[PDB]
């Protein structure tokens, strides 16, 4: 239905990993120790390239990534980086299995809608137009502030005109009187100049195209959950959709492009959804699915208490290229604090950078990491330009880990 | 276009990994196996097994009787599966499924093994068709979004190219078509036919001389027949949220037609092969339904398998070997395989190489049969196609042993990442010994 | 709706009871060892033959059977006995209990349809039937190769007329213009003669009459699970069926005659199916309720945990005849081998019958009885007529028993 | 809906003037006492011309045509040479007063009805087709028969097209398979070649394309008065056949010729049909209504008794140009005769042509001419090949005229 179409991004997801530009290879395909935002973790960040090269060279036929770590080792980074290395913009749609757990929309019904945000459109065009109100008299048309050798339609000359040069396409007010009231097919003159020239490039995923047409102005639709229901986009309108991006792609005029799904907390996904997945791993036009998983052996949901490897079943897992990520050494964390602190603005001494990274090390970095707000705010307080140790100390009290928030509630001789 | 016959639907979703096997490997007089033939290795005792099968239901010795492949984990249960299937021909109907795929939220589980068992019966009928036979000189593949390819086929008197779809192109790559062979298409169906070859290759008909219509035999599946009368299932139907349910009245329709076309001759039942992998999976339900579409003179050959010893019977509080119902395990017929010994899985390895088309060097196979000894088959296929894009990075000839340990060092199997995870959490041994 | 039903049994089923005849009692109710079939089993044999007799007797008043046994102890086989003692052409239903779990059908509605199996109706008929197209002309009506002292309906002479010598009953194509389209009530001439003597003889169950009125040519509709829905048969389908067949029993043209309902597995049925048992068991043109379990202590299915004998209720047990089938000797097993065998065409040397029973003793005759087809081809193959003890040793190693094939599979120390 | 048209006429109407050519006038526009089947009537058949050469001047902005004479005075003969000499295949539609008097269908309707046979179109084409089922592989199609450098529309290769040289326009039975039943968009292969230049010449009025359109196998249809109603066409069909008709003028394809409304009996018609005239001759697409009068003064039908010329109200006679058509003499009858008589085969002696004329003086020559054809079967059955003076005198005894048919039936002192 509509060709300038807004893309929307769950940029709070993809907030962490704004250091992330790539994987950080060179040409022979090994992962320098310390580029594109990456320290360490070369092992995996090789295994992730090697499976952006198999993408490329189309040999992953109906086949998925498994990324086995434990929490705060890169995997959702990793997963990003993925996205980056195969192309420019292309999508990327990080979720948690968690996510698909919803009490209105099918468990499914979720999982097809993020699918949508990971199959992209890439339109490059450059709209020759001629518009404007109209071998004899070949060519003559007005804008509303100017007029301009050279396909037959039923359209007569005094008439508001849109015709492209690649593609041909098709009353004016000017004419029209009040006497005439509401038979009226009367358009106003198009404003401008009769000749324009328009550098049109999109990169909107098949989910921003879905809630772009179900509007009938949406940025408060956007920034709201405004119905419990949520019943805007329909079977129907999906179905709409494909076949206006179908004809895109037949005409030459945009690129299907597939992303990356990316699936947090894989053991959270039951039977029907990994049904889903096979079925989707399938299809040629699917992005590439990378799920990750902390656990080591974790119980099939939707099966009788069979404990697998990492809670994903054993005809899915076949097909997933299982990658490990690492835990880091305390001279690693300093490093990714560090780049974290200059993408955020805020600076802080080795001994804080110090203290920082003992976080990082008992508790993951994805603690450490939220240190380092609270401390900026804690330092510009007092009247301080840089974070000290004595920052650091204060927020690690004020602002509590889930296990050492839980023990000490616990405690009002504990083990295991 | 019009219709898709059985033939180039056989094992859609598992036949790339099964290409080798041509046939279930056995002598037709003696049905004593030969140790490696048609594509099978090693798994004597189970392709004997299968070949006495296969004969008792030609003999009628054996009636909604299915066939159940216990064995370890790649074990090749599913692959003698494919090689029975095979043996019955090709234009038999033959449906690959995991009994998981049942269980969806797109579809109930009676329309999931509805469609299951009417894929695999097929409705054959002599058909005029315009066939189109020829020579091939150029094959040439291009992966809206996905693969868009090229034909460039001759005769002694016509040149033509032709522009091909995504599913051409698949039936094209299952038959291995190659610049020189001798290929009849169904222009109504799009069934490719390997004839011969013009040119002798790799250690024999002439160019065909004259597109023809000819009385052709065409063997067309139940939901295939039910697909082409339902409403076309668009682009990106996967993530549309449609199910793809058959409607019953159109269900109707068809059963009535066919069920005519028998009565007056215009057709004859083909019943094929369903194969369910993971049938521990299935509940105490979808067994019934098994039963009762077994009982059925049109019911296809029932072939199970399971890597699971003892099961629970899903839907029940009891247990049984590989949670079979224990009425259901009387009926059924047990063939079981065995893990293969080093120097069987090396020759398996080394055949799927080739079908993979990849260059191992001795040492590399010798490092790749010793991870299939360890974490199977399945993984060590899957490092072949790692392996061979590591050493290509490197721009190697062959792929090395070098290669082969990157794969192995930079993709886990599952046996490792589980023991990778819970010791990168949880230290169950101490630095002193203790637990 | 129709008086020409065609019979349909599941004859898979009965297959491998093609030997058992009767239960091989003599004149004072005792089992003969060796009789119709049956080898051993002489007290389950005549306590078969009380129940019958009770049955014939008028005596089994809300009263059901449960045949207590291990698997192969000839429960299905008693079953049959049953059937086949209490009458000629008495319907047989044999059914297990994880049957009545089906994903469309209802738990009681499959229960419901076996029912409507074990009820048939027996029609002896000799129809004195004179057709044809038509106190002065008394008797003159042509069929399409004949014509031929002696109720007044609303017919004229040139009609095609049906009137049978037991029961009265009610225009030709010969006077029917192209110039009259569609007004049309024009019949053929009959064909054949005008005096017709029919033998009809039908021997069809209830469910071969609601199947072929389903029907609006249907053989494929036998040989298929066409839909996944399956609503042919509908409740006023089956009331329309009942009221017709009340019609043949009140005219004396028809017996409504009860047969046998065998339910193998009967732990598998819950409390809602026992209490529609408890409903049928009352009725008296309801057939008799064979149970068999397998099972010594069972949970009541649709209780809470509540363990009690072979898993049939304490309400359902008191109203059940609970008869035991013991084991067989290697001696009567091979007696058995040999009947099956002979059945089957097939024929062992006595050494290959001695391995056979050898299976039989470990694991069940079941699966030695299915070791005969598979050795016959192995010797045909060969190039032998009669099947050795070498070809047994082959086709125990090619087909494994449940046991024996999981055994293996777990380890790839067992016990309990 | 239909390009191939069949055209329907009335011939019975214009039976008696297969001899009238045209006016037969000169240069100068005077006409020529005997020429293009016409016989005197000089100065009317001049004024003829006059108004033939106002229609072509366009001077007959809203003006009409009275006819003036008595009866069988050459007016519908004059009616018929003003449609002739206007041009080739011009619509000539002659109706009386009395037939707009319908039980079934409004007076105006009716006069509707022969607006449409008096408006045509003529269709000039040269049809350059290139047909069959179908830069890189330019133009190739095959035909039933044939196959045969170079606008995109939705339709691929192995489809029948249709695409004409002059204008533009839009799948096989050879791909269609058994098992698509009815889902079916399948047309056959074309017969003949690919290649096809037709010579499209049509000359149908707005009446023919009405009843062809009307048909959904039709000459029975023509042939009948079928049903009372006749309901066939309606204001939406003829709607329909004005908007296509419309499009194939504005594509110069057909051009609108309006053509001539003859309407004998002027008299019959009252103050609604002549109203109905008044909105018609303002039209500039409207036909020449020429309207013919035998009576003198007559009362005007709708009015209170009021007599005027010709029984035509004054403000429809304003708009009439009348011309006045005089009898003939002894010898102008025996020529007309003469020329009756060679049309229609026939042939007779001078004598019997002498006594036609006699009649022709008394009663009109309607009467007399009528003469000719019993007097040809007079002859013929006695064995002549000529007419003679005798069987004239037998006809007028065997067929009498109006006039003298009533006068002996009064009688059984006739005056006024
Ligand atoms: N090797 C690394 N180099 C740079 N930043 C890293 C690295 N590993 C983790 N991070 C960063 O640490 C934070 C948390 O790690 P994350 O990617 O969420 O891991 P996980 O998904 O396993 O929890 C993010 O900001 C991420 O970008
Ligand atoms: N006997 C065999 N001969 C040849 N290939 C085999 C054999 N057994 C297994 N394979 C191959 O090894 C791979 C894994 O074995 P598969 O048959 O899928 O195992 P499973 O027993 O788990 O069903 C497949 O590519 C399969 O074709
Ligand atoms: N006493 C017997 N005499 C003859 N055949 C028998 C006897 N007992 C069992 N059989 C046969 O052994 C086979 C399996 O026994 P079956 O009747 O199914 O027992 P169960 O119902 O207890 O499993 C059948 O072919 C049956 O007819
Ligand atoms: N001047 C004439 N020349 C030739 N034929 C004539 C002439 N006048 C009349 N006729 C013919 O005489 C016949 C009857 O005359 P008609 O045209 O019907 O006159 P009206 O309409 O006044 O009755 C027709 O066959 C007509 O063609």
């Amino acid at each position: 239905q509509i060709s300038e179409v807004r893309g929307n991004t769950r940029d709070h997801r993809t907030a962490a990993h704004t250091h992330i530009k790539g994987l950080g290879l060179n040409s022979s395909g090994i992962a320098e120790k310390q580029a594109a935002g990456f320290v360490g973790q070369c092992a995996a960040r090789e295994a992730c390239g090697v499976v952006v090269d198999l993408i490329k060279a189309h040999k992953m036929a109906g086949r998925g990534v498994l990324l086995a770590g434990g929490p705060g080792t890169g995997k959702t980074a990793l997963a990003l980086a993925i996205s980056q290395e195969l192309g420019t913009k292309i999508p990327f749609c990080p979720i948690t299995g968690s996510e698909i757990y919803s009490t209105e929309v099918k468990k499914t019904e979720v999982l097809m809608e993020n699918f949508r945000r990971a199959i992209g459109l890439r339109v490059r065009e450059t709209k020759d137009v001629y518009e404007g109100e109209v071998s004899t008299l070949l060519i003559g048309l007005k804008s509303a502030r100017g007029q301009k050798l050279d396909q037959k339609e039923r359209v007569q000359v005094g008439d508001v005109i849109y015709i492209e040069t690649n593609t041909g396409a098709c009353r004016s007010d000017a004419y029209a009187t009040e006497f005439d009231l509401e038979a009226e097919e009367y358009v106003p003159i198009p404003k401008g100049e009769v000749h324009k020239k328009k550098e049109i490039v999109q990169d909107v995923t098949l989910h921003d195209l879905d809630v772009a047409n179900a509007r009938p102005d949406i940025i408060s639709m956007m920034g709201q959950l405004m119905k419990p229901k949520m019943t805007e986009i329909t079977d129907k309108l999906r179905m709409e959709i494909n076949k206006v991006v179908q004809k895109y792609i037949n005409q030459g005029v945009a690129e299907l492009i597939p992303g990356v799904l990316f699936i947090d907390e894989a053991h959270m996904l039951d039977i029907e959804c990994f049904t889903y997945l096979n079925k989707a791993l399938e299809s040629p036009i699917a992005p590439i699915v990378v799920l990750a998983s902390n656990r080591g052996i974790a119980t099939i949901r939707g099966a009788d208490d069979l404990k697998a490897a990492h809670g994903i079943p054993p005809d899915f897992l076949q097909r997933l290229l299982i990658i490990p990520t690492h835990p880091y050494e305390p001279d690693e964390i300093r490093r990714i604090v560090r780049i974290r602190a200059q993408t955020e603005g805020v600076q802080l001494t080795d001994a804080a950078v110090d203290r920082v990274a003992e976080h990082g090390v008992r508790i993951s970095l994805r603690y450490c990491l939220q240190l380092l707000a609270p401390a900026s705010i804690l330092a510009r307080v007092n009247g301080r330009t840089q974070v000290d140790v004595q920052d650091i100390a204060e927020a690690e009290e004020l602002f509590l880990d889930a296990r050492r928030s839980a023990n000490i509630l616990t405690s009002t001789g504990g083990l295991h | 276009t019009s219709v898709t016959e059985t033939k180039e639907l056989r094992g859609l979703n598992l036949i790339a990994a099964h290409s080798h096997i041509r046939g279930l490997g056995v002598d037709a007089d003696t049905l004593e196996p030969r140790p490696s033939s048609q594509g099978l290795v090693g798994q004597e005792k189970a392709r004997k097994a299968a070949a006495v099968v296969l004969e008792m239901i030609k003999q009628g010795k054996i009636a909604g009787r299915a066939v159940l492949i216990a064995g370890p984990p790649s074990t090749g249960k599913t692959a003698i599966a494919m090689g029975m299937a095979q043996s019955l021909g090709q234009d038999v109907p033959f449906t690959t499924l995991a009994a998981s795929e049942i269980f969806s939220l797109e579809m109930s589980k009676t329309e999931a093994l509805t469609q299951a068992f009417r894929k695999s019966i097929g409705v054959r009928i002599k058909e005029e068709s315009e066939i189109m036979e020829g020579e091939v000189v150029e094959i040439q593949i291009d992966r809206g979004g996905a693969k868009q390819g090229k034909l460039t086929i001759k005769t002694t008197d016509m040149e033509a190219i032709y522009d091909m779809g995504s599913k051409m192109i698949d039936a094209m790559t299952k038959e291995r078509v190659m610049a020189g062979d001798i290929i009849s298409i169904d222009k109504s169906s799009g069934k490719i036919t390997k004839l011969g070859r013009s040119y002798a290759r790799s250690r024999f008909l002439q160019c065909p001389e004259g597109q023809k219509r000819k009385e052709v035999v065409h063997t067309v599946s139940l939901h295939e027949i039910d697909v082409i009368n339902s409403r076309t299932q668009g682009f990106l139907a996967l993530f549309s949220g449609d199910t793809g349910e058959i409607r019953s009245e159109i269900r109707d329709q068809i059963n009535t037609k066919v069920a005519e076309w028998k009565e007056e001759g215009k057709a004859e039942i083909v019943p094929g092969v369903l194969f369910i992998d993971e049938v521990h999976m299935l509940d105490i339900e979808c067994f019934s339904y098994i039963n009762r579409a077994l009982e059925s003179d049109l019911a296809p050959i029932v072939i199970m398998a399971s890597n699971r010893g003892v099961s629970r019977i899903r839907g029940t509080d009891y247990k049984s070997p590989h949670g079979l119902p224990l009425d259901f395990l009387d009926r059924v017929v047990i063939i079981n395989t065995h893990p293969y010994t080093p120097d069987e899985l090396r020759q398996i390895l080394s055949i799927r190489a080739q079908e993979e088309e990849v260059d191992l060097t001795p040492d590399a196979l010798a490092l790749l049969t010793k991870i299939g000894q360890e974490a199977g088959l399945r993984y060590a296929s899957n490092l072949i196609t790692t392996s061979q894009l590591i050493a290509a990075k490197r721009r190697a000839k062959q792929v090395g042993v070098e290669d082969v340990q990157r794969s192995f060092k930079l993709f886990y199997d599952p046996a490792r990442s589980v023991r990778f995870v819970q010791e990168s959490e949880k230290r169950l041994i101490g630095n002193d010994g203790v637990v």
